[PDB]
């Protein structure tokens, strides 16, 4: 699956977001067979960390979700052309490294526990 | 019209080579390695599934083999190194009545040992048996030497440690399964119509032997006669038996056990001496029941080689011990019993027996360049009765065919008892049209 | 008692590979004896070239020619033969099939060390020209 | 390796010749010792194995014996028809080979 | 969980289709602490591995899932009673097993990226 | 991510459902090189074999999750009050725990199969 | 001291070093071309297998066949010469044009 | 260099001789008596390799 | 051929660390030589500090000094130093630095044991007071 591996990287977000599965499928698989085992178990545990993630906000099996967390212009307050269209996901990842704490915490600790209380009380009408 | 539906969970597998884990319900097998077996195990029919297998192309033989291979190394390690021994010992006759049967079998052989200080040596004798002491020269001056002196170093087996075969159950990790046939004429290629899948196997006991197959399985209905090919002579003959022949094996000496220090907390034992006389160790089979049993052999092997074929049983070719005789671990001694007096026949279409036994104290299984093993004396009399479940054996090669016992493999004993067992893995995703589409 | 007899081409040129057979009679190739391949040069003694365990397969070979030497057995001729790769003129010799034999009463951490050579065939004299 | 042994030896009809054979600690200090028997023409016949064990086909002339690294075959008695090529042989464990002698001819 | 595990395996494939639980939970569970170790974490990885499949077409959580891929007349042409009520899915398999790669980029790289940027492009409005 | 972890044990089943965000972040991550890394296993074997049934019921991706299986006051006869209101999750659990392998099958081998099938017919039409 | 069987430049000889004005480093140069060195033991030395216990052997000398030699390797002159003219030039790169290297 | 060598039995020496370089030999004194030891023998076990 | 010269403080007061430094004209510090530091109490004989090996940086030190001392080196400077803490009157004495030396005809395994200090500075007399 090492075909079109990060061949995005440097390309601008927008042309970069059609290419999620490429590095999707290349996240997921006596001392040396101790290590390298570790290294797989490690493997395994990260990739359940974003999808437990990804879960807990309701993005669970989708590599595009939307929420509704407005987004603040403290975080960033560069237009839509400046961020799809002339900018790249590691410039982005850059920018946004010092608020990705904040927005988790709105993704999980203020929509989706919001949206599941809220269906929870429209499945009873 | 159709479009492509995914179904996970779909009954569907491969044939496939993995790692199985054992089970099992102080033994140089380490039962209590394994996981405790389900009290209650599931086997579930396939119904209307049939399955191909081979049990010559069978990765859990293999396993068993590198298991049982590790298993007894691992026992070992921790036991008591017999490096002192490789001394020059002074060995005369044993001066108790000896039958002619084994008169020269046993020597007397004196050494200087080493002690629990390393400034202080001892005098030491023991008796050993001829197969274990090689002479030094030609001169008959009684210095010999022990047979692994000039090749490997030999470590003694625990005294506490049990030889006896326990069952192990070999059991698929997840993702796996494991499918059995039931077709009880299957003779171990090809089609079988009636498979079940198993959580684990049948208790296979670890039993390592030549020429017979003892403590084995037997066929559900007729002998069957299973080859890799019937007509390659370089392959072996598995013949699995419908009904055991008992064979009493004994060790007919009333011998002590002396236990010398070698080393801090280091014992090495020895036979000392024998109470009473000295009289050969032996196994008995019933004629008549070894003499059906064969007929019933040469009527299985008629119906490859020929319906008037006269099908003769002759004995081992020869070479070394090992190789011509039956080996077994019977209550912890070691027999290498002489059966060319059941395979003495001629089958042409148309009271007991005694087979001699010897004993060797070091043992070297699985043929290993620079190890080998002591078996410490076991005291008393030796009685063993076990069940002879089957046969190895070769075509002469080169109107007539004789056949031989082989002594095979390891892969041989184990190969008899995982026959109707296959590793598969399970591929649960499948896809298929159906007429329901997307929103 | 057992009759070895060996056949094979009486004329190898250099640098390609000697293949000589010899037909037990009498006696299994798949029996645990130690089927060997000596050779004695013109003029030489003799010179042990290897062997395979019938009982095995397990092959043992001199140490200066192990690697051009391979050692065989096919039970269903029982035949066992000796390929002698990158034949030269120090390979010209008279070569001879002969069974190491053992002894049966004597475990194989003994009888493996013997050298009794107990029965042999004619030869065949091979030339390398 | 190879086992020294006396280029020839002679000696009178009737009388005893003693053919040595000379090695290391790697074969005849170690294992045991076999003699043969070779006529010009022919394949070289097995006279003693295991250091002084008689082949079958042999006459009560041929014995031996090893001592240390040392060996050597005693021939009484001889005939006129025990002129011949005789070769000692050892196992060799260093090598992990069989290893011959020089050979010897003894005439009468 | 070992109670009816491949009872439908010679039943066809429309009966074994109402069987997929049962499968599906027997997926999931010193040198012989090391071996059978990595084949745990062995069958954790192909577990994960399938779920990163199914959840790739927008299958996740899902045993049964329909899509917006045609079936092509050139990977079978079976009918729907010759594959649903006179074959199994062993048999299935063998006859498909050629085509799976095809399908399954079908799958991936056609479907379910597209919906997922039409399902983007329609949250918008 | 241990802030908050178990804090609601002693509140009420009302109460302590809106920290289930906290649990689920705690639960998912030489013989020393060996025991631990069996640990680190076996707590991915159970997480995937929670989310393997909350799969199995149509219920993955979400905390909360409403099914269409009817109470039993053969399994519980306490109010809405005496539950959410009136006791702890610990209690509950103590309550019902000879009910949780019948609930479980019902949750699996009676609905969301059904469901799935059923959802498998309306797409056809 | 001498890198052997490595990978070379692509275009020059590299110098490469953690801090090229701190002597505590090692500078490393890659070279864009290879130069050969022919490195042999010239004596026909025996090997002597002496059992020292079960089964464990010790490879001694010996003995040597013929003459004994010193072990040398050769360099051609011009190849080496040339390599260390492409050094120099590099390592004045960062030392200085009129630099004497020694 | 001689040397008395131990060998297959505990009770048995033999005398063996090889030929070592200067840098694996280190002498025991000054008075050149021919006693010289290995250079490892002061400081760590040695360990010969697989051939 | 090799000069070594010592330089540093005279006095040091009680509890203070003494920083001794050795400049080294005619060969470099990162040379495979352990480039020593030996001191004499006035009235004594010597006693031998510690030594750091210039072309690793391994060090040595004296068992009854080793928790007080410290050996380094500076390449760019081409100097070493002795850093000997927590100074107290038994410390009085002339330091000299010293180049072990070696012989690089023979094994790091023996030059190691070597006591060869071919070249020596004249040594910076230290009062503890
Ligand atoms: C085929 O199967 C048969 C039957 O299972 C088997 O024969 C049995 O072997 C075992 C072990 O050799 C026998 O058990 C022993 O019996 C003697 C009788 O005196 C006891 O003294 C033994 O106890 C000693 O050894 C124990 C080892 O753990 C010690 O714990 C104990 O303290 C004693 O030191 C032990 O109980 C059993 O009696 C026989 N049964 C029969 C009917 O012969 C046979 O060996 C198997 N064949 C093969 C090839 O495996
Ligand atoms: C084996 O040999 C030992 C001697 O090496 C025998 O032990 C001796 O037996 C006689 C019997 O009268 C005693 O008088 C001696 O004092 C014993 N000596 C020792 C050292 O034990 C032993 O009996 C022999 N065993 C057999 C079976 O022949
Ligand atoms: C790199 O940038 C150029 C424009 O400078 C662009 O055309 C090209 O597509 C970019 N590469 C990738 C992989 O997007
Ligand atoms: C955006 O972030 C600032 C802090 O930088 C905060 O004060 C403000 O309230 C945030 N916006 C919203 C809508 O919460
Ligand atoms: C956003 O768009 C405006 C309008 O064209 C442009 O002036 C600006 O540079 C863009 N980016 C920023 C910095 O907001
Ligand atoms: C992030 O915060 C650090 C201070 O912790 C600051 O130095 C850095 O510039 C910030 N980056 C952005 C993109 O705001
Ligand atoms: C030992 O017994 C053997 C039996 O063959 C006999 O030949 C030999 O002379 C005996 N040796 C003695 C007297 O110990
Ligand atoms: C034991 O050693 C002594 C010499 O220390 C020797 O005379 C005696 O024969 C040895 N005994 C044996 C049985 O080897
Ligand atoms: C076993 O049965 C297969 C068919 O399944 C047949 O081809 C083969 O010859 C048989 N072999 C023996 C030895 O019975
Ligand atoms: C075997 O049979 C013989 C018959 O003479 C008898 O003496 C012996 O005790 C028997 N042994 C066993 C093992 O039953
Ligand atoms: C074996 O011994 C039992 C008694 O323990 C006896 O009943 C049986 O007949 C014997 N079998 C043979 C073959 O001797
Ligand atoms: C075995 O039975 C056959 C007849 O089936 C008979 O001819 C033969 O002599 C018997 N052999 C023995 C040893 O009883
Ligand atoms: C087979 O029996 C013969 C006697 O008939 C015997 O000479 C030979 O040694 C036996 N073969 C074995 C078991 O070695
Ligand atoms: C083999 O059978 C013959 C008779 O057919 C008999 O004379 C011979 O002694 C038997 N051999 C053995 C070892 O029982
Ligand atoms: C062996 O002989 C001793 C003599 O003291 C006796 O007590 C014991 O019972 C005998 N054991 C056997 C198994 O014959
Ligand atoms: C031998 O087989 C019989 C078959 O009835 C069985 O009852 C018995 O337990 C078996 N014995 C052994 C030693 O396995
Ligand atoms: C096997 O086939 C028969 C019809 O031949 C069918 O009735 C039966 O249900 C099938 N078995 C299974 C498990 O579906
Ligand atoms: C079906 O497969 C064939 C190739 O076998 C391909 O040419 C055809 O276009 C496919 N059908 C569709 C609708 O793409
Ligand atoms: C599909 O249905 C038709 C109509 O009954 C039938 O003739 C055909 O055999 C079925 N299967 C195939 C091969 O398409
Ligand atoms: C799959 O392709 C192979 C060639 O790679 C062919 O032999 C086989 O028959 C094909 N199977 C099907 C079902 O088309
Ligand atoms: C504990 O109980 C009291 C009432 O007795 C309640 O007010 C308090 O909130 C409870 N604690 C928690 C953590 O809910
Ligand atoms: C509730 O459980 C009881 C058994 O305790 C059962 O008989 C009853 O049918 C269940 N209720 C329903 C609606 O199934
Ligand atoms: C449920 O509510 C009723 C009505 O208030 C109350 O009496 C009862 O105690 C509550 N709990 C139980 C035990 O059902
Ligand atoms: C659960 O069942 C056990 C009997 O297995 C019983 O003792 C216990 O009281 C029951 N608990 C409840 C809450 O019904
Ligand atoms: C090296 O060159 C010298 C020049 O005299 C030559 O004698 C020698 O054989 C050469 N050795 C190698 C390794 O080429
Ligand atoms: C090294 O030896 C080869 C011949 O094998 C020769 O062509 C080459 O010039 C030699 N190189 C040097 C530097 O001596
Ligand atoms: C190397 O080349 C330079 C000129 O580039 C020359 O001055 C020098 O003498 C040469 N050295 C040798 C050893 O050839
Ligand atoms: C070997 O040991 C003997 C004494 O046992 C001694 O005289 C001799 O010099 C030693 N040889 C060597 C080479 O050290």
């Amino acid at each position: 699956v090492f075909l079109g591996f990060l061949g995005a990287a440097g390309s601008t977000m927008g042309a970069a977001s059609m290419t999620l599965t490429v590095q999707a499928r290349n996240l997921l698989s006596t001392v040396w067979g101790i290590k390298q085992l570790q290294a797989r178990v490690l493997a395994v545990e990260r990739y359940l960390r974003d999808q437990q993630l990804l879960g807990i906000w309701g993005c669970s099996g989708k590599l595009i979700c939307c929420t509704n967390v407005p987004w603040n212009s403290s975080w960033s307050n560069r237009n839509l052309s400046e961020i799809w269209d002339n900018m790249t996901w590691l410039q982005w990842d850059k920018e946004i490294s010092n608020y990705t704490q904040i927005i988790y915490g709105l993704l999980e600790e203020s929509q989706n526990q919001q949206e599941k209380n809220e269906q929870d009380l429209l499945a009873l009408d | 019209n159709l479009w492509v539906t995914v179904y996970y969970g779909v009954p569907v597998w491969k044939d496939a080579e993995t790692t199985l884990f054992c089970a099992s319900d102080h033994n140089v097998w380490a039962t209590h390695a394994c996981v405790p077996t389900d009290p209650n195990p599931q086997e579930i029919h396939l119904e209307n599934v049939t399955e191909e297998f081979n049990m010559w192309k069978n990765n859990m033989v293999e396993q068993m083999h590198t298991d049982i291979i590790s298993l007894w190394d691992q026992s070992l390690k921790p036991c008591v190194k017999l490096t002192p021994l490789c001394v020059t010992l002074q060995c005369t006759n044993v001066t108790n009545n000896i039958t002619d049967d084994m008169r020269g079998e046993l020597k007397n052989c004196s050494f200087n040992m080493t002690t629990e200080l390393r400034d202080k040596r001892q005098k030491v004798h023991a008796l050993f048996y001829k197969l274990d002491i090689v002479p030094i020269n030609e001169n008959q001056n009684t210095s010999y030497r022990l047979i692994n002196c000039n090749t490997a170093a030999i470590t003694q087996a625990c005294p506490k440690v049990s030889f006896e075969p326990i069952p192990i159950h070999y059991c698929a990790p997840a993702g796996f399964a494991i499918l059995k046939c039931k077709d009880k004429k299957f003779n171990g290629t090809g089609p079988c119509p009636s498979v079940s899948t198993v959580q684990c196997t049948h208790g296979i006991k670890p039993v390592v032997s030549t020429q017979l197959l003892l403590n084995g399985s037997l066929a559900e209905e007729e002998v069957m006669i299973r080859s890799k090919d019937i007509r390659n002579n370089a392959k072996n003959i598995l013949v699995q038996f419908n009904t055991p022949v008992q064979i009493n094996c004994t060790r007919p000496n009333n011998n002590t056990r002396k236990s010398i220090r070698i080393g801090p907390g280091q014992w090495f034992y020895a036979t000392g001496d024998i109470i009473g006389d000295i009289r050969q160790a032996h196994c008995n089979v019933s004629k008549a029941t070894w003499n059906e049993t064969l007929g019933k052999v040469v009527k299985q092997l008629r119906k490859h080689f020929g319906n008037n074929t006269i099908i003769r049983f002759a004995n081992s070719s020869g070479g070394d011990l090992e190789v011509t005789t039956h080996s077994f671990n019977c209550g912890g001694e070691f027999f290498y019993c002489d059966t060319s007096g059941l395979f003495n026949s001629t089958w042409i279409s148309n009271d007991s027996i005694t087979l001699p036994c010897r004993i060797k104290q070091i043992i070297n299984m699985w043929q290993r360049i620079g190890q080998a093993m002591y078996a410490p004396p076991i005291q008393g009399v030796i009685r063993c009765v076990s069940n002879i479940t089957g046969l190895i054996l070769t075509r002469d090669g080169g109107t007539t065919e004789t056949f031989r016992p082989s002594g095979g493999d390891m892969r041989d004993n184990w190969r008899s008892e995982l026959y109707k067992y296959k590793v598969v893995k399970i591929e649960p995703l499948g896809v298929a049209p159906t007429r329901c589409k997307r929103r | 008692q057992v009759q070895l007899q060996e056949s094979g081409p009486g004329l190898v040129k250099p640098s390609e590979t000697l293949s000589l057979t010899c037909a037990v009679s009498g006696n299994p190739v798949t029996a645990g004896f130690d089927w060997t391949w000596i050779r004695q040069s013109p003029g030489k003694g003799l010179e042990w070239i290897g062997h395979i365990y019938g009982a095995s397969g397990s092959t043992n070979y001199n140490p200066s020619l192990e690697s051009r030497v391979t050692i065989s057995r096919d039970a269903s001729r029982n035949q066992f033969s000796l390929k002698l790769t990158t034949v030269t003129a120090a390979d010209t010799a008279v070569y001879y099939c002969a069974r190491r034999g053992g002894d049966h009463r004597y475990s194989r951490m003994l009888t493996f060390t013997f050298t009794n050579f107990d029965f042999w065939g004619q030869g065949v004299l091979v030339t390398v020209s | 390796s190879v086992l020294t042994q006396p280029p020839s030896v002679s000696e009178a009809a009737r009388k005893s010749v003693s053919i040595s054979c000379s090695g290391s600690d790697s074969n005849i200090g170690s294992n045991s010792v076999s003699w043969f028997q070779q006529f010009p023409g022919t394949a070289p016949k097995l006279l003693i194995h295991f250091n002084n064990q008689r082949a079958s086909g042999v006459s009560d002339r041929f014995s031996g014996s090893k001592s240390g690294t040392s060996a050597s075959l005693a021939i009484s008695g001889l005939q006129t028809d025990d002129e011949a090529d005789y070769y000692c042989a050892a196992w060799d464990d260093s090598l992990t080979a069989a290893v011959f002698g020089t050979g010897t001819r003894l005439t009468v």
